């Protein structure tokens, strides 16, 4: 079990650069990008706007599968 | 007949419209759960009144709505859309009025 366990923290350290998961990115992303979706405002203003708001599908499907409620943990996570 | 009878008046032709649903989705920042989306769905559901008043016009839908959204962001919340010269601009100054 030492071996199993210690050699996902190997990777982990072995890369000396690590990004949170559970669906940080796909938040952050979608909420930045909403407000940068105003320095442009013509047309792509309305793609930057989808493109963000596919990224919840990432954190959305997750909660699914744990049988918990994606409505919920998606809704409460963006307004955190 | 409304301008003497009602005194009250709000800032139509897309201004008032705007500005009900860009209050809504900051205040649908604080509230979480199943309702955020339904007030987004709410100020999104909005935005038809603005839209068919420049397809109805043959105004383009997607530059006016859009650049509608920015001047009206900046922290000017008179901002509707002129019915004689396509672009955005001030109703209040254009002098289209309804009745709060």
């Amino acid at each position: 079990s030492l071996h199993d366990s210690l050699s996902v923290v190997k990777r982990t350290l072995e890369s000396g650069n690590v990004v949170p998961g559970g669906g940080c990115v796909e938040a952050a992303l979608n909420i930045y990008l909403d407000n940068f979706a105003t320095t442009v405002g013509s047309r792509e203003q309305l793609a930057i706007a989808e493109f963000a708001a596919a990224l919840l599908i990432i954190p959305k499907t997750l909660a699914v599968n744990a049988a918990k409620d994606s409505s919920e943990l998606v809704a409460k996570l963006r307004s955190y | 007949k409304r301008a003497l009878q009602n005194k009250l008046i709000v800032a139509g032709g897309g201004a008032t419209e705007m500005e009900v649903s860009k209050c809504l989705r900051d205040y649908s920042k604080t509230i979480a759960g199943k309702q955020q989306m339904i007030i987004n769905a709410f100020a999104k559901a909005l935005e038809v009144i603005p839209r068919q008043l420049c397809e109805n016009a043959g105004f383009d839908a997607i530059e006016i709505l859009n650049k509608l959204r920015l001047a009206h962001s900046k922290g000017e919340k008179w901002y509707g859309v002129v019915f004689e010269t396509e672009n955005i601009g001030d109703n209040f100054a254009k002098f289209v009025w309804e009745p709060a």
